[PDB]
RNA sequence: ACCUCGAUGUCGGCUCGUCGCAUCCUGGGGCUGGAGCAGGUCCCAAGGGUUGGGCUGUUCGCCCAUUAAAGCGGCACGCGAGCUGGGUUUAGAACGUCGUGAGACAGUUCGGUCUCUAUCCGCCGCGCGCGUCAGAAGCUUGAGGAAACCUGUCCCUAGU
RNA sequence: GAUAACCGCUGAAAGCAUCUAAGCGGGAAACCUCUUCCAAGACCAGGCUUCUCACCCUCUAGGAGGGAUAAGGCCCCCCG
């Protein structure tokens, strides 16, 4: 609606490439490619800026418009700046170390366990308790972060395991 | 690759390991096989070999596989059976010609033994399907080894095809995997697995790699 | 009276179809329409004087709504319990020229005479077929108009 | 996760969503998750 | 009171099954007044498995020793041209009760004939004929089916 | 491999939010391959290949009928 109605901006050091709907930008960090949705209109405003229009206001666009404004947004500031998520562990003998570019974890299985990063994806230990994700794309970022959050139940007595940067735990005692 | 191998079941005997502990051993004469025909995806839709076993007099030999032969160039043999392989890569090693022995296999390789089962003829379902019989006093009336209900009244009305019933039984192939070759004797073209093998004594056994134990 | 074909009465032509992002019940009505031979003013129930079809690209048929997950293909083994179901999902990729097919076969007659006309269908997934011989004249899906 | 009938918002934190066809409440509160059937 | 009284055999057990899932075990989970161990409840899941005895005609049920568990149901309360015959429902006799009596009792007790050479469909096996555009033979691909799938204990991990 | 319940990622409509609306994933003894066996009368009756690849007569020359054969098989015979 209103997100889907502004433009977006394009620095003056990325370069934008469109054909037919499929469109790509190209930045410092690396290259991204995108495909916009069908009665959504993308237009290359030269004044510096990615018009994204929807010719109605039938719901199918109404919702096309944003969503596709969105993503053009997320092409190209992951293009620009990267994507990157701060993630921390909890507990005794809960650790975190690398192995090649993969990222092992020993959080109290009676193994060990680890991750291997897939493509455009680097993981970067800073602290046996602190790690970080990052990346190219803002999806894949998002859910090889979520993978690895999951790697224990919640914990809601002691808060042990592999938590967010910015997120506080919901916490109950049991009676002992 | 999946290798194996034509042979005979000869019979079965008992050896003792280094631990001194009994085995039973099936011997299978594991005898000379000639590779007559290659089978390619390029050419027959799929890649195995076909290899011969067996003495056979060529007095005896059909002239059609008596022609089949010579377009091979080997000399008749009386069975032959084909290996399924799995790709090119595997069949890239057998040509047609060449010899292959019970050198194949070693100690210790689990193999999957190919046979046909021993005829039990007609077989009632005691035999065949392991019934419960019935009883045998107590005022059963003729009925000490018969099958009984075979099926529901009126609704289906009818008796399920698949009901367990009595008839022929054996000569079946059955496949009896995960068999440990003990010994191959490969000066004398014999090997010795450990346990029992589908057949007659004398009858055509396919000896082959394991699968599930490879 | 009123004309029955004799003899050597009945010619047949060659049509080829292409299925290429065709409704899945379209195709198969009109291939059953020119398979059963409807569009002969000399149709006669009792004679198979259809046409050969062929329907090239089977695999690039279109299947509207949500079936390719929710419609199913069933089939019985006699046995009991012998019910195996397959979607048109999975059966346009396990093998897909049969989908196609089965549509026709459910609009032919169910009779002797419907077997004698199965035999004229030759259906292929892809965009190519062996009959190039009987040269087979491309046949459009149309409508006529009232 | 209660799968009742009818679902509706316990608390005030509590929101009514339609998810792949079927009426759900969501909240922060995990025992008030719900959903119809 | 709709078919069956010119006959649709009636309980329980045996043999043999077959299907549902409203899941007993095994498998996957969400919430807990879930610390762990072990549970409670709901959701998904029907592949396989789901014991032997005592008491009773027993189903039901009570109990004994187990087990991962000893699921609930439909199929003429599946199955007697497959078995049994303890129950129930002839004729003998007796007890109690009713009746003047003959007799009677959703009262009890002892005894008490379970017929059939399978025509057709169905099913389990086995052949003879023709077909697969000449007549034969060897080896095969597989569309399509059928079979199978259960599970415990101990020990390391860790007295973590 | 594709999934059930369930867990998500990126996300508009609805300036924040949401597993969904566009898209992308994890996910069970259930389903599909997988293991074993039957299997081309699978009438779309299949494939690879080998062998024989010939010899006359009649009816009236168009087709049919009869016969002798090859490769092969069947019976008879000795058995399992
Ligand atoms: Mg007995
Ligand atoms: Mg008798
Ligand atoms: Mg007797
Ligand atoms: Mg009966
Ligand atoms: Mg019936
Ligand atoms: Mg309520
Ligand atoms: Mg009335
Ligand atoms: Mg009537
Ligand atoms: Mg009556
Ligand atoms: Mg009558
Ligand atoms: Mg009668
Ligand atoms: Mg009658
Ligand atoms: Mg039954
Ligand atoms: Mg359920
Ligand atoms: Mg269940
Ligand atoms: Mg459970
Ligand atoms: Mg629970
Ligand atoms: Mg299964
Ligand atoms: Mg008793
Ligand atoms: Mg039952
Ligand atoms: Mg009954
Ligand atoms: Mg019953
Ligand atoms: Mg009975
Ligand atoms: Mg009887
Ligand atoms: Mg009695
Ligand atoms: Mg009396
Ligand atoms: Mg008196
Ligand atoms: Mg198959
Ligand atoms: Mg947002
Ligand atoms: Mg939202
Ligand atoms: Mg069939
Ligand atoms: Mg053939
Ligand atoms: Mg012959
Ligand atoms: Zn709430």
């Amino acid at each position: 609606s209103r997100i889907g109605k502004q433009p977006v901006p394009v620095p003056s050091g990325v370069d934008v490439t469109i054909n037919g709907q499929n469109l790509s930008v190209k930045g410092p960090k690396g290259t991204l490619t995108l495909d916009v949705a069908e009665p959504i209109s993308v237009s290359r405003a030269e004044d510096g800026a990615i018009v994204v229009t929807r010719p109605d206001d039938e719901r199918r666009s109404r919702s096309l418009h944003g969503l596709s404004r969105t993503l053009i947004a997320n092409l190209v500031t992951g293009v620009t700046e990267g994507y990157t998520q701060k993630m921390e562990i909890f507990g005794v003998g809960y650790r975190v170390q690398l192995k090649g570019q993969n990222l092992e974890f020993a959080l109290g299985y009676s193994h060990p366990v680890l991750i291997e990063a897939p493509e455009g994806i680097t993981f970067a230990v800073e602290s046996p308790t602190k790690f970080s994700v990052s990346g190219i794309d803002k999806q894949k970022v998002g859910q090889i972060s979520a993978v690895i959050r999951r790697l224990r139940r919640p914990d809601p007595y002691k808060g042990k395991g592999v938590r967010y940067e910015g997120e506080q735990i919901r916490r109950k005692v049991g009676k002992t | 690759a999946r290798k194996g191998i034509l042979g005979t079941k000869l019979g079965m005997t008992q050896v003792f390991d280094e631990n001194n502990k009994v085995v039973p051993v099936t011997v299978v004469k594991a005898g000379p096989n000639v590779v007559t025909r290659i089978r390619t995806t390029e050419r027959d839709g799929y890649s195995a070999v076909q290899l011969a076993y067996g003495e056979i007099s060529p007095r005896k030999v059909i002239k059609p596989v008596a022609g089949q032969f010579a377009a091979a160039g080997v000399n008749p043999r009386r069975h032959v059976a084909e290996l399924r392989l799995d790709d090119e890569a595997a069949v890239a090693e057998y040509e047609v010609g060449q010899e292959l022995t019970a050198e194949i296999f070693s100690d210790g390789a689990y193999v999957d033994v190919t046979g046909t089962s021993k005829g039990k003829g007609f077989a009632g379902t005691m035999k065949r399907h392991g019934f419960r019989g019935q009883g045998a006093a107590h005022g059963a009336q003729a009925v000490h080894r018969r099958p009984g209900s075979i099926g529901g009244c009126a609704t289906p009305g009818r008796v399920f095809k698949g009901t367990r019933m009595s008839g022929r039984m054996g000569n079946d192939r059955v496949t009896t995997q995960n068999l440990k070759v003990h010994k191959v004797d490969a000066e004398n073209g014999v090997l010795l697995i450990k346990g029992a093998i589908p057949g007659r004594n004398g009858g055509l056994v396919v000896v082959r790699s394991a699968i599930k134990r490879g | 009276p009123t004309y029955t074909p004799k003899a050597g009465d009945t010619t047949r032509s060659w049509y080829v179809i292409d299925a290429s992002d065709v409704v899945l019940g379209r195709l198969a009505s009109a291939a059953a329409t020119l398979l059963r031979g409807k569009h002969k003013p000399t149709f006669t129930p009792n004679v198979d004087g259809g046409d050969f079809v062929i329907v090239i690209n089977a695999d690039k048929i279109a299947v509207s709504g949500d079936k390719l997950t929710k419609k199913f293909a069933y089939r019985h083994s006699g046995y009991p319990g012998g019910l195996r179901k397959r979607t048109i999902g999975e059966l346009l990729e396990k093998h897909p020229t049969r989908v196609v097919e089965n549509a026709i076969i459910g609009m032919l007659p169910h009779n002797k005479l419907g077997r004698q006309i199965q035999k004229k269908l030759k259906v292929y997934a892809g965009p190519d077929h062996p009959h190039a011989a009987q040269q087979p004249i491309p046949f459009e899906i149309k409508q006529v108009a009232q | 996760m209660k799968v009742n009938p009818s679902v509706k918002p316990i608390c005030d934190k509590c929101r009514v969503i339609r998810r792949h066809g079927r009426v759900m409440v969501i909240c922060s509160d995990p025992r008030h998750k719900q959903r119809q059937g």
